[PDB]
């Protein structure tokens, strides 16, 4: 009814009205000849008609009344000729009606590119919300940053050509609009954003071809699936390498790849290069010599396929070959916040500046202030007196051109939305700037997102920045108070301090989870150490090292301080091993190594000095190079986060692929939705319960995973026929089914699909191949248990990662084994025994496991030892109960989780394994090994 | 205008001068601010009569359920607890002396204070006196236990052994001669040996739980002394010992606040001595212990506090618990759709007034808005404490305060928050800067088995329940679970402590059958010689099974083979209850079996509802519809009234079909009186006991599903207490003749809480089979006619066997032929038999019942017979034939 009783007008973007809108403006703004022709070409119409004709009304009026005296000056005559020129001048701009409109059209067709790239680049940073919530960005800003480019470009100051004017304002507004775009975004997106505005100038620019297949490519990869047991072996090359050059192998300029690198003898030297994105040899097939922005794209896939933890560098790479090397060196740069605050901030939009928790940017401010001596009043926004002084000090600032502070607003959601009302309806002074500072929060309103000047602080990594600002923050009297052995206790602790918080970045690796171990846990753990160290000293200059409180110092800071947040009992004990290995007297050696194994051959010797002065000294004379070694974890821990990160990036700008290019979904969907129904499997069968059978654990939790398990098989395949009914369009949805279809559409997984355990954040794709595995598993164990009984299942050998819950199934054998040997299950305990061998005897007591993987460590003849391989395969593996005895504990005895996925977000149970050399189990304990069910 | 202001002005300023005055009596007494105003003023309205004020007294202590009045109720004579212990005053405070309610208020509770300050100061003395001598007598031990409250008990054995210790260790000296760590250790031992031995016998409840609290705390200290010993401490100062919680008692104090003093690590707290009546006592395991000493490190920093975790690990208990140690009065604040907003302010005014210690049980479970207003509320009186931890301000003249409701509120730094979180989220961003955080990420299960199986009074605990916690974890992973299953703590507690109840009945029935034959009676020779794991199975078979899905029992069973092997469970026999519900079911026309027989499960399940009914005053059964649990009762009531000779009374209430106002009462706004309610009726009259129903039984269902909406009444009946509270005030008990009973079809819309206050018995519904309906029916046919009425229902007083009464109508007659010619087709193969199971097979217009089928059968069957017996009476000359009725009723079926 609304919409029938009232007519539509719609002002809204798209690419044809911002194309016409920014040719429009070139076109006013750059070129001046065509722009007086063209203005003269909205001149064309009758203006100087009606002019004429208001003059013919005024002479007509001061015609009838005359008494013999228009024959006054001959004046009338000058008219009469102005008149009979406007007319010839008018009926010649009618004549010319074709020739200046084609001059205007090729004129316009000259800047068509220009404003093809203008749109695109809105459409993309429009598109950027779907990156992350905080990057909000306007049509209002995109116009700035367009005027910015045009009128107050320093560039274009001594050019008249009007094609160097074009390519000075392309170039200028491509790296305006990336400088403010990425002032105000993280730094793990600056690459995203760059790879972005890269491939609009490539499809922008003329002369180069459009790589669309190379694109799709490089973006989706993984998501094709190659058959089992397709995949050859060649030499100089791991598994997983040999099937990313199987994948890779579908292109038709990369069908030699494989005999070029069987054939290629330097390949060892650059596959365990340092930095092969320097050195990338020549491996693509062409015709002709390729551009090179071609070159550049071939060498990307090919360092994507082999080394992907150099996808970051060779990405960094190509866009520096693609829009200058200068293109992203502005932002390895110190903020110039002056020039961004005194000409870019408009005075009615806030400087909006966010950070990441734990960190503060109002100290860049402020130093900002008292270098423009301008007076800024801090206001802390945390309770009604708060909003009330916010008040008062904006309604004064508004009309005394001053700044205001307020500080942690993301507490208030609804006092931001009501303040930015506020904000659209006032009247600024020219020197009126409004500082919101705030965390990185989904609570702040997308609108104030929107509609302010946003920036990214965040703190700079490293161990020897995060001691210095730790020193920084710390006062310099509380090191120097007495005794003298405080400041090497403080030390201490920063360097603890640092060495955890930066193992965090690491997840999961470092931690299993990502603590918050921020400032009020360093607080915490100062204020500890204060007392303690005022207790024991009782006012004395100097103490002894023995006497100092060690066990005080670790047992708080292991159960109380640190190990507050620590829910995870093995990272409980990595806690412990840090404090057993830091806080000891020995560390007041002149010899105590700080960190060994540092790069394999050296350590960091603890600095020999009793001063906070020399400790600082020695902190700012530490090497800018850094390998996770300084943490103790393994130096592959730097390749794991480099490839994580790139296939975070490659997900992030695969999903600017599926929303910005729409030229639908439903075609999509009748391909996916049949090969979904082709490789998930057809049935599955139970298995019949017998009186006998009654008694088998496998067999009860077999029953009950199979009767939820065929539920869930009976969904997916009736969803998945409803799916393809809705495509053929014969039958109907409801809120259910199209919430599902949507869901199945962007890949987000099925939460009634998934009601067991898999990995957070995880696709649909893979969910379909390990389920299908999971399926293909239980029909073998199902058709295998009925085909011979229950006598051969304690024999039959059952994988871990495909069983739903492998708990159960560790309860299931033990209480099996109880059974069978009529004990108690207290009197039970498991050992380990991996055996390399391939069906070996099984006895009573033992069972088989399979798919077993082993993180930062080797196994050999069931004792480990540190290895420099990410992760080692298992052999099968053996699970043996013996009989609890009194067995004392070896000294060379592990306990190692044994998680389900690599998030190690859950946990089974654990083992017990030997070590091999003399390596220490608090190593081992540091560099974090873990089994893993599933990679 | 200027009328209508006047009285504008005065009304309000009169209302706000009665508002200042009850401020200012809350300020001269800081307990005020936690009993709401509204209850205040009529407190104050009807200070001569306090029977009113008594329900008020539980909000205003911690465990003080009412206060002790003299005979003219004009002096005081002491406090109650929730079950009726009582602390005596040493002069005692005549409120008539002083009127006004917040000066004997605040006498009352100084006198208190220091009246439980005295007799801690003979307890530790008499204590000292017990513990110097190698050996200690029973008898006085058990005299001293009964003369002292336990809360003040517990306290004295914990402050005895940390004086022994500390002595122990100031006596070495770094000398390395542990002798008097051992000479604490052998006196530790001894105790346990000796009350170990004591608890075996019968006690008073009041002494079992007090027997219990010392076996909990006294394990823990022989353990704490085990592991210093182990790890070989010579030093007083020495982390490894300051990181257990020592009791310092200093009697020289000449204030009693001043005079207990608790350290652990570093914090130096003050014991606020308050009366707690009787606590649950939670073991001191490892887990407890680092959570006793982060919350004590982050209370010295003046932080807060936040276990974060899962639900039932022990978070709000284990911060009860520290505030029971500490003596401050502990608050529990639910945060499930019971939120108050108006009061929580005033309640937090009334924690920064005295000191008191609030603990949010699960703050995950609000919304946004009163999540901020509460965060700012936890906010600004988290500052107002952090301004007394900061050094630069001086503290001899700290008027430290708060902007609580627009006025500047007195704040002590006594008091403590603690919110309760449950992950799987986090803190609110702008609490995480003030409160510390825990994981309470599991429990120490075996261990608390271990204790609490250890104070029942077992000779072995440590295998028992070794094998008990893997055994219920064990039973939660294999057992198929519903909404009323719960195999948690709480759970393992109460089989634990029905173990030890049958353990003793069992050392009780020993003891009387060697009495009544010839031997000699010795308690300890009966104890040594009984399967702790027999009585722990019987145990949990008689708390556990009746609960169960008849799925479920041989599953749980197999898990008992397999966890305690080599031992099996015997079922007790039940002869005479047995034989008198065998006699009861043939009278009331019904099924009855011996087990593995047609309704031997039916009598399995109401012979293990007696059990439950013995065990505990109220039970449930969850049965659906058509599992014969309302029946069950009735036989049973029947059967016992006639085996036991006291009359059986039901009271059968439907909730849900009447109001819950007209329940549980309606209270009157004007013109206060008290209308009663149906099932608050009928309690009062068995209270009141006219007829003399007092020496009579009464069983009351409340026949209808369950809602947490109308069980809040029944709560305070199911618990312990037993006590019915309602809005007029006054205290109503439940005589053990009442056994309040629940029928109800499933509890998917009932809480977890009011599981726990009873039993449960799942009648399956393969326990009425058809074959025993069909003999239901058939027996009905054989003997109730269809044309009496109801004139004849009272005639049935008579004689069972109605004699005399064959030949009454050709109905009868004419009926039992019927039953006769449909007996062949009610079999267990029947044709109707197989019919219901093929139609089971079917889908209908609405959902299938076998009751209700088998119903509409036999009234068309009742309805046949009644068609033969009017053609009779249009057929006077000849009666029906045989054949004609042959085949008429084959057709009819
Ligand atoms: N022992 C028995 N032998 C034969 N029939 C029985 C027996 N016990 C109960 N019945 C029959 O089962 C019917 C239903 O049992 P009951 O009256 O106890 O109700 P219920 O099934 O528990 O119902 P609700 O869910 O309404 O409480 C009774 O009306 C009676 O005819
Ligand atoms: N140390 C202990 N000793 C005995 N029982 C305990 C102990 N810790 C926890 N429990 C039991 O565990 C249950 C936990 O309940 P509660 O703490 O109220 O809820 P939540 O754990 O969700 O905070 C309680 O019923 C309590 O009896
Ligand atoms: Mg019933």
């Amino acid at each position: 009814d609304l919409c029938s009783r009232v007519t539509f007008v719609n002002f809204t973007v798209t690419r044809s009205s911002l194309q016409s809108q920014c040719l429009n403006e070139v076109l006013k703004a750059e070129r001046p000849d065509v722009d007086e022709k063209r203005s003269d070409l909205l001149k064309l119409q009758g203006e100087f008609q009606l002019r004429l004709r208001q003059l013919e009304k005024s002479l007509l009026q001061a015609l009838n009344e005359v008494k013999g005296r228009i024959l006054d000056d001959d004046t009338i005559i000058t008219t009469l000729e102005n008149l009979k020129r406007e007319a010839a001048e008018v009926t010649r701009k009618v004549e010319e009606t074709d020739i200046v409109m084609q001059e205007v059209e090729t004129v316009s067709q000259q800047y068509l590119p220009l404003s093809t790239a203008c749109s695109s680049i809105y459409f993309t940073m429009e598109s950027l919300k779907q990156i992350h919530f905080l990057y909000q960005y306007s049509l209002q800003f995109f116009l700035d940053i367009y005027h910015n480019v045009l009128y107050e470009n320093p560039n274009l100051k001594g050019v008249t050509d009007h094609t160097q004017r074009l390519s000075i304002i392309t170039k200028d507004l491509f790296q305006v609009a990336f400088n403010r775009v990425a002032r105000g975004m993280l730094h793990q997106d600056h690459i995203t954003f760059a790879m972005l505005l890269a491939r609009i100038k490539l499809k922008g620019t003329v002369g180069e071809p459009t790589y669309d297949a190379e694109f799709q490519h490089f973006l989706r990869g993984n998501e094709i699936v190659l058959s089992a047991g397709s995949t050859p072996r060649i030499q100089g090359l791991t598994v997983e390498q040999a099937e990313a050059v199987v994948r890779l192998s579908c292109l038709p300029a990369f069908k030699d790849l494989i005999a070029k690198v069987q054939a290629d003898e330097q390949f060892g030297i650059w596959l365990d290069s340092s930095s092969p994105e320097q050195t990338v040899p020549y491996l693509w097939s062409e015709e002709t010599p390729a551009t090179p922005i071609g070159q550049a794209i071939h060498r990307l896939l090919l360092i994507q396929a082999f080394r992907p933890d150099r996808l970051l560098a060779m990405a960094h790479m190509f866009v520096s070959t693609n829009l200058g090397e200068s293109f992203m060196s502005i932002m390895e740069q110190p903020l110039d916040l002056t020039h961004i605050v005194g000409t870019e901030v408009k005075p009615n939009t806030p400087v909006l500046m966010c950070s990441v928790p734990g960190y503060d940017a109002s100290g860049h401010v402020e130093d900002l202030a008292a270098e423009q001596n301008t007076q800024i009043t801090s206001i802390a926004i945390g309770s009604a007196e708060g909003f009330n002084q916010a008040d008062k000090a904006i309604n004064t600032a508004v009309k005394s051109g001053r700044w205001v502070m307020l500080k942690n607003v993301h507490l208030a959601p609804g006092w931001l939305m009501q303040l930015e009302k506020k904000l659209h309806s006032l009247q600024p002074h020219a020197c009126f700037r409004l500082f919101l500072t705030m965390e990185i929060n989904p609570k702040v309103p997308v609108n104030l997102l929107r509609a302010g000047r946003i920036f990214v602080f965040e703190p700079p990594p490293g161990v020897k920045a995060n001691m210095l600002r730790t020193f920084s923050s710390i006062p310099v009297s509380r090191i120097c108070k007495s005794p003298n052995e405080r400041a090497r206790l403080y030390f201490l602790l920063a360097w603890f301090h640092a060495i955890i918080q930066e193992r965090l970045r690491y997840a999961p690796l470092g931690w299993s989870k990502k603590y918050e171990f921020g400032e009020s846990d360093l607080r915490s753990a100062c204020d500890t150490v204060d007392t303690w160290l005022d207790d024991t000293a009782k006012g004395r200059q100097n103490i002894s090292p023995d006497k100092i409180p060690w066990s005080a110092l670790k047992t708080l800071m292991a159960q109380s301080i640190y190990g507050g947040r620590v829910d995870n009992e093995f990272d409980q004990r990595l806690l412990n091993t840090f404090l057993e290995r830091l806080f000891t007297t020995r560390s007041f050696d002149s010899e105590f190594k700080l960190a060994c194994k540092v790069d394999g051959h050296k350590d960091i010797q603890m600095p020999d000095g009793i001063r906070r002065e020399e400790f600082v000294q020695w902190v700012e004379l530490l090497p800018d190079t850094q390998t996770p070694s300084w943490l103790g974890l393994p130096n592959n821990a730097e390749r794991v986060l480099l490839t994580t990160q790139g296939v975070d990036m490659i997900s992030k700008m695969l999903k600017m692929q599926m929303l910005e290019d729409e030229d639908a979904w439903m075609r999509t969907l009748h391909t996916t939705a049949s090969n979904w129904l082709h490789l998930i499997p057809q049935t599955l069968s139970h298995l019949k319960r017998t009186v006998e059978n009654i008694k088998d654990p496998l067999f009860r939790f077999f029953e009950r995973e199979v009767k939820m398990g065929a539920k869930l098989l009976q969904d997916v395949r009736q969803d998945l026929a409803d799916v393809v009914q809705v495509c053929e369009g014969k039958k109907k949805q409801t809120n259910y089914l199209r919430t599902l279809i949507n869901e199945l559409v962007k890949g987000i997984l099925p939460r009634s699909w998934s009601h067991y355990t898999v990995p957070a954040g995880m696709t649909v794709i893979q969910w379909v191949s390990d389920f299908s595995e999971r399926i293909k598993q239980l029909q073998n164990i199902s058709l295998a248990a009925a085909s011979g009984g229950a006598k051969e299942l304690k024999n039959i050998h059952v994988c871990l990662g495909g069983l739903f819950v492998p708990e159960a199934y560790i309860t299931a054998t033990r209480q099996y084994v109880a059974q069978a040997n009529s004990w108690s299950l207290e009197e039970l305990c498991l050992e380990v025994n991996v055996t390399t061998s391939q069906g070996a005897t099984l006895d009573a007591c033992s069972f088989g496991v399979t798919g077993l993987k082993l993180q930062g460590a080797t196994c050999n003849n069931n004792k480990l030892s540190l290895s420099n391989a990410i992760s080692t395969a298992l052999p099968l593996t053996q699970l043996r109960w013996v009989k609890q005895t009194n067995t004392e504990k070896k000294a060379s005895v592990v306990t190692l989780p044994v998680y389900l996925n690599f998030t190690r977000a859950d946990l089974i149970f654990t083992v017990d394994f030997e070590i091999a050399t003399k390596e220490d189990p608090r190593s081992f304990y540091e560099r974090g090994v873990a089994v893993l069910c599933t990679e | 205008q200027r009328s209508l202001e006047r009285l504008a002005d005065l009304l309000g300023k009169i209302q706000k001068a009665l508002g200042e005055y009850l401020e200012r009596e809350r300020s001269s007494f800081p307990r005020f601010y936690f009993v709401g105003d509204e209850d205040l003023l009529e407190i104050i309205g009807n200070s001569k009569n306090v029977a009113k004020l008594q329900k008020h007294f539980k909000k205003m202590f911690a465990g003080v359920s009412s206060i002790i009045l003299n005979e003219d109720n004009s002096v005081v004579l002491g406090i109650s607890s929730r079950e009726g212990e009582e602390v005596m005053f040493k002069t005692p405070v005549s409120i008539t002396e002083h009127p006004k309610i917040n000066e004997w208020l605040t006498l009352v509770e100084k006198e208190m204070r220091v009246t439980l300050a005295k007799l801690l100061a003979e307890s530790v003395t008499e204590v000292e006196i017990f513990g110097k001598a190698t050996s200690i007598d029973p008898n006085t031990y058990i005299t001293w236990i009964d003369k002292y409250q336990a809360q003040l008990v517990v306290l004295s054995a914990q402050i005895a052994w940390s004086e022994n210790v500390e002595t122990a260790l100031s006596s070495m000296g770094g000398g390395g001669d542990a002798a008097p760590l051992h000479s604490v250790l052998s006196n530790v031992e001894v105790t346990l040996n000796v009350l170990a031995d004591s608890v075996l016998m019968e006690q008073p409840p009041l002494r079992r739980r007090k027997l219990e609290h010392l076996i909990t705390e006294l394990v823990h200290q022989r353990d704490v002394t085990r592991s210093l010993i182990k790890s070989k401490i010579d030093n007083a100062k020495s982390f490894e010992w300051l990181s257990q919680m020592r009791f310092y008692f200093d009697p020289k104090q000449t204030d009693v606040l001043q005079q207990l003093s608790i350290q652990m690590a570093n914090a130096k707290f003050n014991y606020g001595f308050e009366y707690l009546g009787v606590q649950d006592k939670l073991v001191q395991t490892p887990l407890t212990d680092r959570c006793y000493l982060t919350m004590t490190q982050a209370l010295e920093a003046r932080l807060g506090g936040s276990p974060f975790g899962p639900a039932g690990t022990g978070k709000t208990e284990s911060v009860k618990a520290l505030g029971h140690q500490l003596g401050r009065f502990v608050l529990v604040f639910n945060c499930d759709e019971t939120f108050d907003f108006q009061a929580m302010g005033r309640i937090f005014v009334g924690l920064c007034q005295v000191g008191a210690w609030g603990c949010f049980d699960e703050f995950n479970r609000l919304e946004e808005r009163m999540l901020s207003a509460v965060s700012q509320q936890v906010q600004c009186i988290q500052e107002a404490l952090r301004e007394h931890s900061n050094p630069n301000y001086d503290k001899t003249s700290a008027p430290i305060t708060c902007e609580l409701l627009n006025k500047q509120v007195k704040v002590s730094p006594d008091m403590a928050i603690f919110i309760t979180m449950n992950p799987g989220s986090n803190l609110p961003d702008n609490l995480k800067k003030l409160f510390r955080s825990l994981a309470m990420t599991k429990p120490d299960r075996q261990l608390i088995a271990q204790v609490m199986l250890y104070s029942q009074g077992f000779r072995t605990a440590e295998v028992l329940a070794n094998k008990i916690v893997p055994f219920f974890k064990l039973c939660d992973e294999q057992l198929s679970s519903q909404s009323h299953y719960d195999f948690g703590l709480r759970a393992l507690k109460s089989v634990l402590v029905s173990a030890g109840n049958v353990k003793r009945e069992r050392i009780q029935k020993i003891k009387r059958e060697k009495e009544e034959r010839g031997e000699a009676v010795d308690e300890g020779e009966i104890a040594e010689n009984l399967p702790e794991q027999e009585i722990l199975i019987q145990s949990v078979c008689e708390t556990m099974v009746p609960k169960l899905v008849a799925e479920d029992i041989p599953l749980l069973f197999s898990l008992l083979s397999d966890v305690f092997p080599g031992v099996q469970y015997h079922r007790g026999e039940m002869t005479a209850l047995r034989e008198e519900l065998k006699k009861v079911c043939q009278e009331m026309y019904l099924t009855y079996g011996d087990g593995e027989e047609v309704g031997g499960m039916w009598v399995e399940k109401v012979l293990q509802l007696y059990q439950i009914t013995q065990i505990n005053h109220g039970l449930m059964m969850v049965g659906p519809s058509g599992s014969g649990k309302s029946m069950a009762w009735r036989v049973l009531l029947k059967a016992l009234e006639r085996l036991e000779g006291v009359e059986g009374v039901a009271h059968i209430i439907d909730p849900k079909a009447i109001s819950k106002d007209h329940l549980y009462g309606t209270l009157d706004p004007n013109t206060r009186e008290w209308t009663d309610g149906l099932f608050t009726h009928v309690l009062r009259k068995i209270i009141d006991s006219v007829r003399g129903e007092l020496q009579k039984r009464q069983w009351i269902v409340f026949d209808g599903d369950v809602d947490p909406e109308w069980v809040e009444n029944l709560n305070s009946v199911l618990d312990d207490n037993k006590l019915l509270t309602l809005p007029n005030g006054e205290r109503l008990s439940l005589p053990p003749n009442v056994r309040i009973m629940f029928e109800v079809q499933d509890l998917k819309y009932a809480t977890l809480a009011t599981v726990s206050r009873c039993g449960m018995v799942w009648f399956s519904e393969d326990v009425l089979s058809t074959d025993m309906i069909f003999n239901n029916f058939l027996a009905r046919l054989r003997s109730i006619p269809l044309d009496e009425g109801e004139d004849e229902a009272q005639r049935r007083r008579k004689g069972k066997e109605d004699e005399g009464e064959e030949a009454a109508s050709p109905m009868l007659q004419i009926q039992r032929d019927a039953a006769t010619i449909m007996q062949p087709y009610f079999t267990s193969n029947g044709l109707v038999t197989k019919a219901l199971e093929h139609a089971f097979q079917l889908e209908h217009i609405m959902d299938l019942t076998r009751l209700r089928c088998l119903g509409s059968l036999f009234s068309m069957l009742h309805q046949a017979c009644r068609n033969v017996a009017q053609y009779n009476a249009n057929h006077p000359d000849f009666p029906m034939q045989i054949e004609q009725l042959e085949r008429y009723i084959q057709r009819y079926l």
